[PDB]
């Protein structure tokens, strides 16, 4: 039964949640945004492995170039650092872990499929999903095999098909991208909406009646 | 029982404050089973606006009956 | 006649609608994600079935292939689960039942073909518009007929043709998304000022004038 | 001479525009949907119908089928009814009708041509435009006619430029879908900051300075 | 016919509160009918903000008149 | 001990992140701005640089000016003026310079690589991140050579895949300004709230009570 | 020495900035909505001058008439008159002129390019931004010299570079529109705030206790 250290808990309570609800969203943010950078710089560096076959509709395309580049990318991205995971976004040194109860309740919020929750020895890290990225690594091997011994030849017909894929990836990631970055007028908003909590101090401080 | 000329006052009012009741409590319902229209809202703020224009009223009624003779009876004798 | 208990219908009310109202439609734009992510699949598996033929204008074309995968899909996604169901937004366990003048109200607002309302058993519930799929695997066995031990052969007039009819169903199917997503300014947008039903607190709490 | 009409008045023209400035746009949105739709359906339709004559570059095009449908599509959207009407909104029975100005003032903004305007008996009602559809179907008669008995047999230099031009037309509509859709950004915006005339009420309420 | 000062310094105020009560009216019914502009929206944001102002003002004109004569009071003796 | 001089602290520390809170901000905004309004320049200029490749697939694509351009670009926004300093916001004349300490804070909540830092002799600056441009001129070398005396001689597939790199690294631009302008919702708010540092003034001339 | 005459330095003074700081936005806004609108309006005549070309991938533009025509808005709105400036505000009669001190002061905030500051003889003026129009202005010559007497041909490829340029430009103009809006956070609510001066005759004439 005390009411000058109700304020202080006040105080605590929203730097509490701020690295626990606005904080998580924003290093969650700045990673997807780091992932995107990165292939965005593989998809950029890609426009230089076409050549023209037979002067006809049949273009080359470098599939182990390709290959190599994206195994490389998710290599890097499949080991636990502050530049590959989620929650509980980890800051400055080391790595911080999670249960298993917030970490789950952080996927089910975030919509994300379960292929991204790793175990850290103590606790569990959430990753960023990898499965649009592994499927289209899988999708193009089903263009064959490198049998030359630079890159595979296929016609327009062909080419046609895989860049709608290839679009199709392109664009399910800039989705996710853009529902992340949307989660902030529905998060931030309602923190904005949330500091109202000053009001504990505003009317209750006008209490001075007590006291005439 | 039994009612001064303040109780009296008091309860001139609340033949409105209970129908106003029953209307915003209506009003909260009606928007429970459907919110997709700017009209509940804005009957919503109209509403609250009522009632709080009533019981104001009626506080600044029992306020200044008390004040009108709080004087009075300071200089009773 | 009370308002010591408003405030907490109001708070309940508040509850009610965002796991009524908004969370349902995060349900809806969820699930619906879920299903164009799947036909992304399809369509990146798409790459891997053309072969150039009589090296002219012909290019074999798997139907076989494209024919059981779509109606895999369509029987994968023509029951009902966690995964299948936009309303009433099934989540957790179980599966739930919808009455016909809510569904229907529904189906007004999400602007769906009224070729989606099924029954499990008990009650009603809505799924996913499928009718598009079935349209384009009915279209497409009307190229011709397997005969070929393996794929369709067919000149490059055909594909192109019947290429710019799939991508013009594509694009109805991203727009139909599109639409899905900006409600956003069209749930979330009236339920920031939704969230004004506090002011039954706020705006109630300055009759302390009653009390002094 | 009172308030109590006026916050009547405020709460009730906040809804008159509902259903008639937003559902307009609503029903607008969805019949040029549902149009778009079916335009698509009869280009995956069309796929089907092209097979390689003298086995060289000549490509036979099903002239009489594609005139039958879009004739029927124009013949069937040429009528007044729920799935043929952009203007004043018609929903549940009957036609609704209206008067000149405001479907003057109204395609004025809309950015249409002037022969979208019709009289259903009684008032004025507006429809999709069908002059791209209309003027595409004149031309495809223009480059040939049906003297087979199936389909004509022309090469591919003029069917390419053909087939270009049919997915030019295809992109021009697919703009115009665009630019309704946009209407909603111009308008739902527009209605969402519209819909801040709520301060009629708000400060007019905390006025009670009048009665402290 | 009675009208004292505090009603005669009412009277000033209520036939302007009477002009913009009825143009007000003559701008939401406006706005209403063409609210594609955000000239008509501004023009009605004004005409508000005046009717609203100009009350404001009746309400502090009469609250200063009353401390002022209740002061008389106190020193009437 | 007195509390006159705390009004007045009151007063001057508002002055000391009027300018250097909220004043970085603007600063960093409009600088940005300034950087994207070249480069907007710089793309649209771009497109008078397209010739058709011996009437066929081939469309003859420019790179020397482009390399040109943009190196000249980067050499001009590599240094440190009013025109290229994001922190510590300098403006007027001269060149401010601020120590690493101050300068890491502030770039890990502007979100930017960390070869981003500069030293102007005395302290550090910060600013723009020219990674993705000095990486997107570097890869436009990748894609091909410049043999002939006026262009490069270019594909259409290739093309293609080059113009999605690059609206792929023009949308991330968009992305990163867009979250630097939105970053006002974040910084604006808030110091529009601490502005409320008024009612230490107010509330502490309401005691007056101490002198009735 | 006298409180009288402070009270008339309040009335004064909240005129002085009524009309002097929020007048200013006030009309800058209003004049550069007004330059906006005859931007749509060019839009949406330019929006119809458009063609195929060769019945191909070639499309005609009209660069003539877009020239003229934007010469003229340019050269129209490169005059000073009550529709062309932005300080001092200029309205009723005449032309009001300025001096260097408050002109560079307030630009400094409106953040226009140095290219801006227009001398009536006597005075200052400040104009709009005709930079970005003139450099579209400029460049819409960049494609080439006008070959045919009605308008020119370019090949798809460089339609669309022209266009993502022209969608480029108009974009950082809408920016720029929405920053100069959204500069009402800082000039109305502060305005807002500021009006707060009436405390003067709120608090200084509550001293009564002086004559008890």
């Amino acid at each position: 039964i005390s009411d000058a250290e109700i304020w202080d808990m006040v105080s605590q309570n929203i730097s509490a949640i701020g690295d626990s609800y606005l904080g998580v969203y924003e290093n969650v943010v700045a990673v997807y945004t780091d992932f995107y950078q990165a292939f965005s710089d593989i998809l950029s560096k890609m426009g230089g492995w076409l050549l023209p076959g037979k002067d006809g509709n049949t273009v080359k395309l470098d599939v182990t170039s390709l290959k190599n580049d994206l195994n490389s990318l998710v290599n890097k991205y499949n080991q636990i650092n502050s530049n590959t995971v989620l929650f509980p976004a980890q800051s400055g040194s080391g790595v911080k872990v999670a249960t298993e109860a917030e970490a789950r309740q952080w996927l089910s919020e975030l919509n994300l499929p379960n292929s991204c929750l790793k175990s850290y020895g103590s606790g569990y890290v959430v990753t960023v999903d990898l499965t649009p990225l592994q499927k289209m690594v899988q999708d193009i091997d089903g263009l064959g095999a490198p049998g030359k011994d630079s890159k595979l030849e296929m016609d327009n017909a062909k080419y046609q098909a895989w860049q709608s894929g290839f679009k199709a990836q392109e664009e399910n990631m800039k989705t996710t991208l853009q529902t992340l970055t949307q989660k902030y007028s529905n998060a931030n908003s309602l923190y904005d909406n949330l500091v109202k909590v000053l009001s504990s101090t505003i009317s209750s401080s006008l209490e001075t009646a007590k006291s005439f | 029982p039994w009612s001064g000329y303040l109780d009296d006052v008091s309860a001139k009012f609340d033949t409105g404050v209970d129908n106003l009741q029953t209307q915003v409590t209506e009003a909260l319902d009606k928007l429970a089973a459907k919110p997709s229209d700017p009209a509940l809202l804005a009957a919503y703020q109209s509403k609250l606006s009522e009632y709080n224009l009533y019981r104001n009223a009626q506080s600044n009624t029992v306020k200044v009956f008390k004040d009108i003779d709080a004087a009075i009876i300071q200089n009773f004798r």
